[PDB]
RNA sequence: AAGGUAAGUAUCGUUCCA
């Protein structure tokens, strides 16, 4: 079944019409917000550590705070007593 | 006088397995050999109660998606599940961890069921309000005995006797008691001097604190 | 606090300070297991993602990196600097002090407000700015 | 930012070291929106998170609130007796209670 | 090396005259943290068994 | 004892130090 393109005036498949007028009045300067943002934050740099980062600082929070980690009490600073 | 006339009513007999030392601080390879070196295992822990603690889950802290501040109601079962070999407590304490499971080896002519609603939170005291929903004229224990006990008693049924609901924070408390006349089966609440012959369901609807139970 | 970026070494940190040219760089020295300065680690968490666009914040350790401790005075338990294209911005606080704010505080605006306020007087070209709010006092009453 | 610190030195202590360590942002955010939830007094329930990820926010979340109605209801008793407090301090307990 | 040695000298000087009481201070502070744990215990351990099960 | 440093650009002198 061909219909004609309401745009274009062209032989159409007539299961394709209803995404054909959904896609050809595409509007044109969408395309650039579509591939704008994404360069931005593919060059955007990260404002958080690492991962990995944070769990080694937490492993060293937790060798100083025995307050809170570990089973033997030292002081707030103290490495181990 | 090991026995008197109270303690053959309420006390029981009952079996305690505790392992120590689960806690995590320790590797996986340290608390194999902690648990190979056979020092730190399940132990013969048998004393006597006077009556059974229940522990209940706490309180949802949430609103059901659904059906906002739903009340949590916790089938009778599910807590005495605790006094079985398959349930194990940790009743961390201090340093280590002490997992504890429990067992029966001799039930009391009369079961005293307490309930720990009221407990201490790291900053503040609380109560936890989770309605139970517990049977008072057939509930059966004889799960929760080893076999090579179990056949000497022939009556592990108990029905209610009394029981105790709580009004309100633990600083601002009025109690309540359901009350069984014997012969009858007319339940009655009793305040300061309240009485009401209430029906076998408001027993139920209510947050229960102590129970009074017959073995008959 | 641990969330945010960290420096291991001296080099590292001049580094952060001299690779780059259009943002503020907030470095808060000191320890992230003090009270204090832990109070504070929190509040550049909450706005580190706002103020993205003209401040990278970098914590640094003054025992892993004992080379700045004389020179800029790492006594306090908690110092917070703000270099502006590898210059030291000194802003003019309520208390005597004017290079450094050596105490954490707890509220997530007026650090954005004078993290602002020193991008908008390093633009310029100064090298003393002069924060909106006067800390000398605590406003209790 | 003790009891957080160590919730999440828990979480990512049990987690397995392998790259999946990328998703301790991820914890920290499970554990905000999990106290926000309880804040806001709006069901939170996380369909694909384990069981006892899920326990151990709970846990997390029951503490810091009790400490979060300790140190409200302790701060207002401050401010009524007529102690000195800021002002911060002042929009932060109205918020609170 | 003379620099070192008198440090080394004045330290342990001052860290003698410390042990008039160290040995009781520090054994008294042992035991009174140990009263504070029972009613306030550490989080670590509060989150002992949920981290286990983990 | 404080909460009272304007930030800069210049030649000149000195001195330790590499």
């Amino acid at each position: 079944e061909y219909l004609v393109s309401p745009i274009t005036g062209e032989k159409i498949p007539a299961s394709k019409m209803q995404e054909h007028m959904r896609i050809g009045l595409l509007d044109p300067r969408w395309l650039e917000q579509r591939d704008r943002s994404i360069r931005e934050k593919q060059s955007d740099d990260e404002v958080y550590a690492p991962g990995l980062d944070i769990e080694s600082s937490l492993k060293q929070l937790a060798e100083r705070r025995t307050d809170i980690f570990g089973v033997e009490e030292t002081a707030i600073g103290k490495k181990i007593g | 006088k090991k026995k008197t006339i109270v303690t053959d009513v309420f006390q029981g007999s009952m079996r305690i397995f505790t392992k120590k030392l689960p806690h995590p601080d320790l590797p996986a390879e340290e608390k194999e050999q902690l648990l190979h070196n056979d020092e730190y295992q399940e132990t013969m822990v048998e004393s006597t109660f006077m009556y059974l603690t229940l522990d209940l889950p706490t309180a949802p802290l949430y609103k059901d998606e659904k059906e906002q501040l739903i009340i949590p109601q916790v089938p009778l079962f599910n807590i005495l599940a605790k006094f079985n070999g398959i349930t194990e407590k940790e009743y961390k304490t201090y340093k280590e961890n002490f997992l504890k499971r429990f067992q029966l080896t001799k039930l009391p002519p009369y079961l005293i069921f307490c309930i720990k609603r009221f407990t201490k939170n790291n900053f503040f005291v609380e109560k936890n309000p989770t309605i139970v929903n517990f049977p008072i004229t057939n509930v059966d224990l004889r799960e929760y005995l080893s076999e090579e006990v179990q056949a000497v008693h022939k009556n592990t049924t108990y029905d209610l006797i009394a029981n105790i609901v709580h009004d309100g924070k633990p600083s601002e408390g009025s109690y309540r008691i359901h009350v069984l006349h014997h012969g009858t089966g007319k339940w009655y609440e009793l305040q300061d001097l309240q009485v009401t012959d209430i029906l076998p369901q408001m027993i139920t609807l209510s947050e229960a604190y102590i129970q009074i139970w017959k073995r008959r | 606090s641990y969330m945010l970026p960290h420096l291991h070494n001296g080099w590292q940190v001049d580094q952060a300070i001299l690779s780059e040219e259009d943002r503020v760089v907030v470095i808060r020295f000191g320890h992230d297991w003090d009270p204090t300065c832990m109070k504070m680690d929190e509040v550049l968490y909450s706005i580190a993602e706002k103020v993205k666009n003209f401040a990278v914040i970098y914590l640094v350790d003054i025992t892993e990196v004992p080379d700045f401790n004389k020179m800029y005075e790492l006594y306090d338990p908690c110092t917070v600097m703000f270099f502006f294209r590898n210059k030291h911005i000194m802003i003019d606080l309520g208390t005597g002090n004017n290079n450094k704010i050596n105490w954490a505080m707890e509220d997530k605006q007026e650090m954005v407000d004078i993290i602002e306020t020193v991008y908008r007087g390093a633009r310029k070209g100064r090298g003393l700015v002069v924060s909106p709010k006067d800390y000398s006092t605590k406003y209790r009453y | 930012l003790e009891l957080r610190a160590a919730v999440m030195h828990d979480i990512l202590d049990m987690m397995p070291e392998g790259i999946k360590q990328n998703k301790a942002r991820t914890i920290l955010q499970h554990l905000s929106e999990a106290w926000r939830c309880w804040k806001a007094n709006i069901p939170w329930k996380v369909p694909g998170l384990p069981t006892p990820i899920e326990n151990m926010i709970l846990r997390y979340v029951k503490a810091k609130a009790d400490w979060w109605t300790n140190t409200a209801h302790y701060n207002r008793e401050r401010i009524r007796r007529g102690a000195t407090v800021d002002k911060t301090v002042c929009k932060k307990n109205l918020g609170r209670l | 090396k003379d620099d070192e040695e008198a440090d080394a000298i004045y330290a342990a000087l001052d860290k003698r005259m410390d042990e008039r009481r160290k040995e009781r201070r520090e054994q008294r502070e042992k035991e009174e943290i140990e009263k504070y744990r029972m009613e306030r215990p550490k989080i670590q351990q509060q989150f002992s068994d949920l981290k286990r099960k983990l």
